[PDB]
């Protein structure tokens, strides 16, 4: 049986598939003869390959043998072998080797996160977040965003480093993603922070949301500027967003406006917001 | 004629051509969502109908002539015909 | 034993391969809320909160 | 290159050379 | 017969055929139901793939 795989591998199959399928085999064979070392060298074995290889998978060129080592099936099979019949240390040079080998996915990123989250490292799971954060440029590392906000949140860290966090979302996020990492960049400067930095936050979040979203986030910005200050202080927002806004947003936040100008008494600038909303 | 002087002017100081123009978009306005729909579910349908093509030729690979079986047929009444003058004329040299 | 001796976090035993995200993300087995569902929370409460403080004014 | 150029000069031949939805609303 | 009819090279195509409008067809459903395909599959983009995009 041993020698037998051994010259099923020499076998050049007509796909990689078929080499991964029977590298698989070999190990399923001793899993079922439970011989765990062996599976483990034997998947050793398999994804055996230079430190630096970039050896095209799809490449119909070069020999299976060769181009097996860059096989997902083979690298999921082995990082969750090791995981359940090993220690820490070794799942964590097999996660390693994966991200060396540039097939990483943000699922193993997360995998890697959470599997040293369950052995408490929380660091090193913030760690490894970071790395998935610079090998994914933006509009996957918003879904490494998602995760990796919420679980730093979570833990607690410090405010300065949790500043740090956002600002580096917030330094190239789209528009679309931008409206949720301002919104939670200004929770958390409610909940751990100073509401007057919410509120520039707020404003930055008002320049730099989406146009489908800019109304919906000037009205945030002034309701929670209402209820943590003055309506004389949310009067500047109004103008700012009645002097930026397209023209319907504009005729609406100008009837806000008069509105919230008669609610205060003051009825001369509320027929000098509606003469403005008359001319648009 | 209101075609050809088009940009000529209505009593209210207003363009043939921009009556003509207004009631047509006010036409599209009309028609637009649902004949958007109408394209919607006819490209559903009918990538829908090249799926199904796709999946009954792969049924007909799965499960895999005339000339050819009336030849069997003709062979067959033949070596029975040969089998009765056999043994009508008595050629039993089997072994 | 394959199904008790793989840790099943990457692989996939029903389909012979690596477990895809486009079906099952993480944020499924998280026992947490993400930034997204997190923050439209909040859009949720303060649209509630803006309503409730017009009519009540009203 | 001048010898055939000269050639086609010699053979040029003119008659060779001679021959060379939406609806309103849409809209 | 019926193989030598059909010859393995369209079946290959007609598979190709099939995939693609499977994929239009998935895509289709994904949007209909409101989920963020690209999301969706940002969850299964490798580093090397990712790279090349950007
Ligand atoms: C982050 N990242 C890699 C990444 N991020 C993306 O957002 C993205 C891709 N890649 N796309 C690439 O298009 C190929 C076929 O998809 P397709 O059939 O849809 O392409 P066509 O149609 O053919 C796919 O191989 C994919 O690589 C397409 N796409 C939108």
């Amino acid at each position: 049986a041993r020698i037998i795989m051994e010259k099923a591998v020499k076998v050049p199959f007509k796909s990689v598939n078929e080499l991964a399928d029977m590298w698989i085999e070999w190990a399923e064979m001793e899993l079922r003869n439970k011989n765990f070392d062996e599976a483990v060298r034997i998947m050793a074995k398999a994804t055996q390959a230079p430190k630096r290889s970039t050896v095209d998978y799809f490449d119909e060129s070069l020999s299976p043998q060769q181009r097996v080592h860059k096989s997902w099936k083979l690298w999921s099979f082995y990082v969750d072998l090791v995981e359940s019949t090993s220690s820490l240390e070794e799942t964590r040079k097999i996660y390693e080797r994966i991200f060396e080998l540039r097939i990483a996915t943000p699922q193993t990123v997360v995998n890697y996160a959470n599997l040293l989250e369950e052995h408490h490292y929380y660091e090193e799971s913030f760690k490894i977040y970071e790395r998935g954060l610079d090998l994914f440029s933006y509009p996957v590392a918003f879904e490494l965003w998602n995760l990796y906000l919420t679980k730093a949140v979570d833990r607690k860290i410090s405010i300065e480093r949790l500043r740090d966090l956002f600002e580096q979302a917030i330094t190239d996020c789209p528009p679309k993603f931008a409206k949720v990492l301002y919104l939670m960049y200004g929770n958390l400067e409610e909940e751990r922070g100073l509401a007057r930095h919410a509120m520039r936050i707020y404003e930055r979040a008002t320049r730099a949301v989406a146009d489908e979203d800019r109304a919906d986030m000037f009205n945030f910005y002034i309701t929670k500027s209402a209820s943590n200050f003055g309506l004389a202080s949310t009067r500047p927002i109004y103008e700012r967003a009645i002097a930026t806004l397209p023209d319907n947003e504009a005729r609406d936040m100008c009837l806000k406006f008069a509105d919230m100008e008669k609610r205060l008494g003051e009825i001369d600038r509320a027929r000098a917001i509606y003469g403005h909303a008359s001319q648009f | 004629p209101e075609e050809e002087q088009g940009s000529s002017r209505n009593l209210d100081g207003r363009r043939l051509r921009t009556v003509t123009e207004a009631k047509a978009l006010a036409e599209y306005l009309a028609i637009k969502p649902e004949m958007e729909k109408r394209e919607k579910e006819a490209r559903r349908k009918r990538w829908q109908e090249i799926i199904e093509m796709t999946e009954r030729k792969q049924e007909e690979i799965r499960n895999g002539d005339g000339k050819w079986v009336e030849e069997k047929e003709v062979m067959g009444e033949r070596t029975r015909e040969a089998v009765m003058e056999a043994m009508k004329a008595g050629a039993w040299k089997d072994n | 034993p394959v199904l008790q001796h793989l840790s099943l976090r990457n692989y996939d035993p029903v389909t012979r391969g690596p477990k895809l995200g486009f079906e099952a993300p993480p944020t499924e087995n998280l026992n947490t809320l993400t930034l997204e569902e997190k923050a439209a929370a909040l859009e949720a409460e303060a649209r509630r909160k803006a309503q409730e403080e017009q009519e009540a004014a009203a | 290159e001048i010898a055939r150029n000269e050639w086609q000069r010699a053979h040029f031949d003119p008659k060779k050379q001679q021959v060379g939805g939406p609806s309103a609303s849409l809209q | 017969s019926q193989r030598l009819a059909t010859d393995p090279s369209q079946l290959t195509a007609l598979s190709r055929k099939h995939a693609i409008a499977a994929h239009k067809l998935l895509k289709a459903e994904i949007e209909d139901a409101g989920g963020d395909f690209e999301r969706k599959r940002a969850w299964d983009w490798t580093v090397e793939e990712a790279e090349r995009w950007d």
